[PDB]
């Protein structure tokens, strides 16, 4: 129990912080990567001078703070405003005191070896942990589908990711990042929504086409006879009821939004798309692995869980594979979490113990020790 | 205002001392007697062996008892492995409780390192003098 | 439902079969021949009774190990009960 | 051919297993369906 | 240095006499403090066979000054959280088996009719209204019996 | 061998069929079960 309950799970993002123990079933707290820094002297009533806001309340006060993202596309860009987001994690929204607790961590897939000494740096050293290990996402996504090897097709708010996993080893050489991501996502639905006759035009305008794109958005298959039915206009359409009154409607735009994903060319991108991309990392594995890979493509990711994203994968991948082959394209549920259930069920593991790097490993061997 | 009703809930602990005082002495009995059970029913399946003659008997007996050997070490084998089994089943039961009440009195795998008693007993032997439980210490009279 | 049958014979017979082997060898490993025939005739004296207690060394253990699943079939009832006590979907 | 035929059956058993397990999983579905479109 | 406080609080002289002397001897060089290795050495004699990565650990569980070694003071803290949870351990086994003793119909609960019996069972005398009294008072989900949980509860400061 | 190694392609074909016709049903399912759970 000394650790069996006290183990802590701490998925960060770009866009979101998903947290909690080892043994539960979803995230304890989940809440914006954001550190607000307040633009003018002066304070709310019956609070002090606060000099910093972290999650919620930055996003809340946006308005009088100036907001800063520290994890730019997955990797951390600024170690101040990080180590802000943390002490906000175990004190405020798991309201633990770390001393006592072993914390697992994850870094994103090709995380510069220098990171993942600096974090353990930080959470040994600035905030005093009994022990920790930093799990690599698309593995721990993986491992929550029960498996070991198969490719994961990884997508989130700042970074999209394949990353092929052997009988546990994420592959260096294979591994594709696609900066486009729900973020860009909301961004070019905005416009294809302004574009149909709108205007989202104060900040309770912009916020809730964000919640337009996760609760209306459409990945069809065939996307291109779907244009052509949004034409014939059946019940396709769908209308959204605002803040207010304001009943907008959606009707096509609805998945316009995510055949950006299968063509980047719609966002002005001339990178290739997530199913090439899932194939093309495959075709840069060795051979004797290809059969396996095709047949376990995990899915995790805030941005995977638009609706017939699978069977557009499916059929999109199908067709570009030799037909000798079983394609296979898992998507969990619960898959906005899959990386942070993935810790968990590790962590809360019976045979993790041993990998656990503890404070005596450190103390002794320098961060090199957790680095691998 | 209920002035009186202290009395009540000090019976209920005068009670349920009264109770566990009688598990405790109940328990060693259950014990005890449980053992006699064991040795009894050893008493039979394996009852004071007593060497034959000499030519065929203490042969034939050696054969008898050898292949009686293999077929009580595969009952042996298949107890350890429903014992296995059930062990899991537990700890898989272990944990349906936990990730939804959190850490619960009484895990029934319970991890234990060698208590301090006996890592003081083992070290210095005979000048071991604390019946260590609790109880603090604070001057007398 | 029915295209999982197939998945029904695959798991058991796999398993079933996985663990019979281990079973013989693990078994096997144990067992060390009754070689000694016909070597000396108070031989069998002294052998007979080590046997013997072999025999009752694995009785024994058997017993235990049976003992234990019982308290164990026990700690399960139980915790079976605080599992459901502790349902409340409230 | 002995080894093909041996092939066939495992494959044609490991399958009315599978066309089985599902008739459930599908009717525990349009069941699973329905009470959320009622709730 | 605050845990080495309380811990120090809770024992005795007699308490930490002897862990001192169990200290000493822990100590080869006599130095001040207990290393890696001579660690390794007495847990050898106290029948074990630690690895590296887990004598750091143990090591490493008290080690407020990162030092990477063992003071008669860390070490008193280490004492006291086994001295805490080896009672703790005691106790919920004894309780556990209680439990058992007073279900026997083993449903994994003790019905007040049971509770009667044992209660009736001791040799204090009993009528019914304390059975049923105690039984309210045990029984929080009000369902009757009285589960492990429960029980953990109700026995919780008794001796 | 001929005759019973085509038996043994359709029915193998009818099955990465059914086999994944339900992985599509089985996770609209943990799906389909957990939104009304939220509801
Ligand atoms: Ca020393
Ligand atoms: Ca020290
Ligand atoms: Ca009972
Ligand atoms: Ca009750």
């Amino acid at each position: 129990d000394e650790d069996e309950t006290t183990a802590l799970v701490c998925d960060n993002g770009s866009g979101l912080v998903k947290a909690g123990f080892a043994g539960d079933d979803a995230p304890r707290a989940v809440f914006p990567s954001i550190v607000g820094r307040p633009r003018h002297q002066g304070v709310m009533v019956g609070m002090g001078q606060k000099d910093s806001y972290v999650g919620d309340e930055a996003q809340s006060k946006r308005g009088i703070l100036t907001l800063k993202y520290p994890i730019e596309h997955g990797i951390i860009t600024n170690w101040d405003d990080m180590e802000k987001i943390w002490h906000h994690t175990f004190y405020n929204e798991l309201r633990v005191a770390p001393e006592e607790h072993p914390t697992l961590l994850t870094e994103a897939p090709l995380n510069p070896k220098a990171n993942r000494e600096k974090m353990t740096q930080i959470m040994f050293e600035t905030f005093n942990v009994p022990a920790m290990y930093v799990a690599i996402q698309a593995v721990l996504s993986l491992y929550a589908s029960g498996r070991t090897t198969g490719i994961v097709l990884d997508s989130g708010d700042g970074v999209t990711h394949n990353v092929p996993i052997y009988e546990g080893y994420a592959l260096p050489h294979a591994i594709m990042r696609l900066d486009l991501a729900g973020r860009d996502l909301t961004d070019y639905l905005m416009k294809i929504l302004t574009e149909r006759g709108y205007s989202f035009v104060t900040t309770a305008e912009r916020e809730i086409v964000r919640d337009i794109k996760e609760k209306l958005c459409y990945v069809a298959l065939d996307f291109e006879n779907e244009m052509a039915t949004a034409a014939s206009s059946s019940s396709l359409e769908k209308s959204y009821e605002l803040p207010d009154g304001q009943v907008i409607t959606i009707g096509n735009e609805r998945f316009r939004c995510p055949e950006t994903l299968f063509q980047p060319s719609f966002i002005g991108m001339e990178s290739a798309g997530i199913h090439e991309t899932t194939y093309n990392s495959i075709m840069k594995c060795d051979i004797d692995i290809r059969k396996d890979l095709y047949a376990n493509n995990v899915m995790s990711g805030g941005t995977t869980m638009y609706p017939g994203i699978a069977d557009r994968m499916q059929k999109e991948i199908t067709a570009l594979a030799p037909s000798t082959m079983k394609i296979k394209i898992i998507a969990p549920p619960e898959r906005k979490y899959s990386v942070w259930i993935g810790g968990s069920i590790l962590a809360s593991l019976s045979t993790f113990q041993q990998m656990w790097i503890t404070k005596q490993e450190y103390d002794e061997a320098g961060p090199s020790i957790v680095h691998r | 205002e209920e002035k009186k009703r202290r009395a009540a809930t000090a019976r209920r602990q005068h009670l349920k001392s009264a109770m566990l005082q009688l598990a405790v002495t109940e328990i060693e009995k259950e014990a005890a007697a449980k053992e006699v059970e064991k040795q009894n029913y050893l008493a039979e399946h394996s009852p004071p062996l007593s060497l034959p003659g000499s030519m065929q008997e203490l042969q034939e007996l050696s054969k008898k008892l050898h292949a009686k050997i293999d077929s009580v070490d595969e009952e042996r084998y298949d107890t350890e492995v429903k014992l296995q089994k059930t062990i899991k089943e537990l700890e898989d039961l272990s944990q349906k409780l936990f990730d939804l009440r959190g850490k619960f009195k009484r895990p029934p795998l319970r991890r234990v390192r060698m208590s301090a008693d006996a890592m003081l007993r083992a070290l210095l032997g005979s000048k071991h003098k604390v019946n260590m439980d609790l109880r603090a210490n604070l001057k007398q009279v | 439902s029915y295209s999982s049958y197939l998945a029904k014979a695959d798991q058991k017979r796999g398993k079933k079969q996985t663990a019979r082997e281990t079973k013989k060898k693990v078994l096997a490993e144990r067992r060390k021949p009754l070689n000694i025939d016909h070597l000396n005739e108070d031989k069998l004296r002294d052998k007979a009774k080590e046997l013997w207690d072999w025999l009752y060394q694995l009785q024994t253990e058997k017993y235990d190990f049976a003992e234990q699943i019982k308290r164990k079939k026990y700690e399960i009832v139980t915790l079976r009960n605080r599992i459901d006590q502790a349902q409340k979907h409230s | 051919v002995t080894k093909l035929e041996k092939s066939i059956d495992d494959l044609e058993d490991e399958l009315y297993a599978q066309k089985l397990k599902y008739k459930a999983i599908s009717e525990e579905l349009d069941h699973a369906l329905n009470d959320m479109t009622s709730i | 240095t605050d845990q080495q406080a309380e811990a120090r609080a809770f024992l005795s002289e007699e308490m930490i006499a002897e862990f001192k002397a169990a200290f000493d001897m822990f100590d080869a060089d006599g130095g001040g403090d207990i290393s890696t290795k001579e660690l390794g050495t007495v847990m050898r004699m106290l029948g074990q066979n630690p690895t590296k990565e887990e004598l750091d650990a143990i090591i490493e569980e008290v080690d407020e000054d990162g030092s990477g070694t063992i003071d008669f003071e860390e070490f008193l803290v280490m004492m006291v959280r086994q001295m805490k949870e080896d009672a703790k351990g005691k106790s919920e086994e004894e309780l556990a088996n209680c439990f058992r003793i007073f279900d026997k119909n083993a449903d994994g609960f003790i019905d007040i009719e049971e509770l009667g019996e044992i209660l009736r069972a001791t040799g204090e005398h009993v009528t019914e209204e304390d059975i049923e009294d105690l039984m309210k008072d045990s029984d929080k989900n009000n369902d009757g019996r009285i589960d492990f949980d429960e029980f953990l509860k109700m026995m919780e400061g008794v001796q």
